[PDB]
RNA sequence: UAAGGUGAUAUGAACCGUUAUAACCGGCGAUUUCCGAAUGGGGAAACCCAGUGUGUUUCGACACACUAUCAUUAACUGAAUCCAUAGGUUAAUGAGGCGAACCGGGGGAACUGAAACAUCUAAGUACCCCGAGGAAAAGAAAUCAACCGAGAUUCCCCCAGUAGCGGCGAGCGAACGGGGAGCAGCCCAGAGCCUGAAUCAGUGUGUGUGUUAGUGGAAGCGUCUGGAAAGGCGCGCGAUACAGGGUGACAGCCCCGUACACAAAAAUGCACAUGCUGUGAGCUCGAUGAGUAGGGCGGGACACGUGGUAUCCUGUCUGAAUAUGGGGGGACCAUCCUCCAAGGCUAAAUACUCCUGACUGACCGAUAGUGAACCAGUACCGUGAGGGAAAGGCGAAAAGA
């Protein structure tokens, strides 16, 4: 069993997107910023606790940051992994 | 026409990065003198 | 807030981790969707979550 | 390395020198060699890496003794 | 301690506002002060399409050097050096001119 | 003898130099517009440049 | 310690606080990802892969801790081989890496000079390597001296560019002795006695006194010019404070300071006092460093290039006497004088500054001064070692139109 202190740490944020709103209303998906080394297992034991949802799988990708300009100082944006979670059909967030 | 540097990740990795430079002594040298100098990159390592 | 918590037990203070820590979720989420106004709770939870840490470790004596 | 385990004699440096005096660095080795000496006390041969020079002072001091300031050096056998 | 404090009543030493009085609004760590009504500057602030849009010449207080201020001893009438004693164990300003606390 | 009180009084003054007998110095004696000698001094100045 | 604040860019957003759990500063703690000696194995640094044991389990899995090598010591075990030894396993303790200079040791150039060049020089320098410390090294006479004496080592000033050495060229270059800084002597090669007594050391407790936050800290107005006064003028005042910085111009008295006087819950340095444990001093009777000194051969270090050449070190081959003895006094002999090798330890005066604080400059002031006043060992260049810039100033205030 993964302690409920991991898995309340694992799920960062959702994320919105034309591609995650079409996720959600054509294959049941959400999609989530997660820490950068949480696995598929802790993903998926985080949302079945915390959303409360029977969760079928979860696909994962690291979005690796952008460089960018600050007022002529540049700095590279922080690498985040985003998770495709797969809900069981009837099950609604 | 073919010009000196053919780029290959693993040979400059190899030749010239961190843990070539640890394996000797004169490597280790290097090191210490990029380090008095100060230099933000060490070596060729990614 | 470190004297009131220093009465507790070590079993309520694990309990008062737990809160915290959920409680700290709820506000990540929050923030992240953008309905939460005031955006200095972040900081004071985890700055509890640090204080109970911290009485844990003294009560293990470390 | 070639140094004698008994004395510590080991290459010294040093000149050639011509009979115009022209100088080149040399070394002067010791006139090393491995030796089984018997170990009455023990009853069994130990190999040593010494000098000629060394084999005359186990001659005179006995091995026993000078095993002895071996074991004090540190130094295996 | 800070001789000059929020709220106290001070009169300008130095400026184009010297002998004017007023109260200390804001004291900033650069070491200035905010006096109501004192060092008034002219700001040509521009609308701000964002939120409301108050765009115009506005009349706002700039912050004076804290030193080019002094307390000012109602009692006397004038301008007045600070001090601190300790009085009942808590330390204390009073006025250097007739050592009454402030 | 260098009086302390005399020293202490004369250190805020930035026109006034106060020195022992011993520890006159040329450059001194010319910069100051007047010289005070105590009794003493000039005896000791004197038995000083013999 | 405090009426403000949550480091800056940086504007605002949400807030915290105002007489004491806001903040800020100091002592002691806690936390401290991954890489790196990197140490569980591996590896293209910041990653990949484990084993063992404890738990926990919703049987999906989870957490935590151990697990390098080498040295030393101990225990257990254990070949050929009968004992044994080698080897093996476990435990305990320690080590490794980094660092600007200074220090000791192992190796060790060449350009160059000699108006060429080989002896010689440069120079035991540069450089490489090993080791160590706050300093290191050296050190308590087998030393000098000169028939009088001195009395370990180190450093400074002389002696002296002398005596010497030297293709007697170029060059190299002492000592004796004097003046100073500093000063300190001990122990083993062995038993008895003494008894735990000199003494230092460890660990407590005291008392002073530093350090690591702080507290108080004097005295100015009028008038003129000016955008502004701190300037001019007038009249005052403080000064153990007229160092310095700031403030709308160049201020003793506006602010921060300064002289001066105070301050520590906590940790900690140093000097004394004193418990405790270890320590053997002192006395007596002995002992008195052998493959050593010396020698032959080959080199090296001594100012000294082997020379008439003493003394020192030793790669090689030899080889005494041992206190009735031995070393040295510049070939050597005799006499005399002086010292006692072949075991070791030892403070101070000396060297240096990566670093911290304070203060100073007939030092620089943006092509100068650091390469770098500025987000510089950066941009950029190079496979790499490595090379390596340019670039400061609106205003008093953004009042930035
Ligand atoms: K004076
Ligand atoms: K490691
Ligand atoms: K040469
Ligand atoms: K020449
Ligand atoms: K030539
Ligand atoms: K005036
Ligand atoms: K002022
Ligand atoms: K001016
Ligand atoms: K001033
Ligand atoms: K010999
Ligand atoms: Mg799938
Ligand atoms: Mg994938
Ligand atoms: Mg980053
Ligand atoms: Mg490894
Ligand atoms: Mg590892
Ligand atoms: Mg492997
Ligand atoms: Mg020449
Ligand atoms: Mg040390
Ligand atoms: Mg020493
Ligand atoms: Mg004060
Ligand atoms: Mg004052
Ligand atoms: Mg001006
Ligand atoms: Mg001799
Ligand atoms: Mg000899
Ligand atoms: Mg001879
Ligand atoms: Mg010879
Ligand atoms: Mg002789
Ligand atoms: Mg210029
Ligand atoms: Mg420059």
């Amino acid at each position: 069993m993964i302690r409920e202190e991991r898995l309340l740490k694992v799920l960062r944020a959702p994320h919105v997107s034309e591609k995650a709103s079409t996720a959600m209303e054509k294959s049941n998906t959400i999609v989530l910023k997660v820490a950068k080394d949480a696995t598929k297992a802790e993903i998926k034991a985080a949302v079945q606790k915390l959303f409360e949802v029977e969760v079928e799988v979860v696909n994962t990708l690291v979005v690796k940051g952008k460089v960018k300009r600050h007022g002529q100082r540049i700095g590279r944006r922080s690498d985040w992994k985003k998770a495709y979670v797969t809900l069981k059909e009837g099950q609604n967030l | 026409m073919k010009r000196t540097f053919q780029p290959s990740v693993l040979k400059r990795n190899r030749s010239h990065g961190f843990r070539a430079r640890m394996a000797t002594k004169n490597g280790r040298q290097v090191l210490a003198r990029r380090r008095a100098k100060g230099r933000a990159r060490l070596t060729v390592s990614k | 807030k470190a004297k009131e918590l220093r009465e507790k037990s070590v079993e309520e203070l694990n309990t008062e981790l737990l809160n915290l820590l959920r409680e700290q979720f709820n506000l990540r989420m929050q923030a992240a969707s953008g309905q939460l106004q005031q955006s200095h709770l972040l900081k004071q939870v985890r700055r509890d979550v640090a204080r109970v840490k911290t009485l844990l470790n003294e009560k293990a004596g470390a | 390395s070639r140094v004698c385990q008994v004395t510590g004699k080991r290459p010294v440096t040093g000149n050639n020198r011509s009979h115009a005096l022209n100088a080149t660095k040399r070394r002067f080795l010791p006139n090393l060699h491995s030796h089984r000496f018997w170990v009455e006390s023990e009853k069994r041969f130990v190999t040593l890496r010494v000098s000629a020079k060394g084999m005359r002072v186990i001659d005179k001091k006995g091995i026993d003794t000078v095993l002895a300031e071996l074991r004090a050096r540190g130094e295996k056998y | 301690a800070a001789k000059i404090r929020r709220d106290d009543e001070v009169i300008v030493l130095t400026g184009k506002d010297k002998g004017k009085r007023g109260k200390v609004k804001n004291v900033l760590s650069s070491g200035k002060v905010i006096v109501e009504g004192i060092n008034l500057v002219k700001k040509h602030q521009k609308p701000v399409p964002a939120l409301n849009q108050p765009g115009g010449i506005v009349e706002k207080e700039a912050a004076i050097q804290v030193s080019n201020v002094a307390i000012f001893n109602a009692a006397t009438g004038k301008a007045d050096r600070v001090g601190f004693r300790f009085e009942d164990g808590k330390k204390v300003r009073f006025f250097k001119s007739n050592s009454e606390t402030i | 003898e260098l009086d302390e009180n005399l020293f202490l009084a004369a250190r805020n003054l930035h026109k006034v130099d106060v020195r022992d007998a011993t520890g006159i110095d040329p450059v001194s004696l010319i910069a100051f517009d007047k010289v005070v000698m105590t009794a003493d001094a000039v005896k000791q100045v004197e038995e000083m440049l013999a």
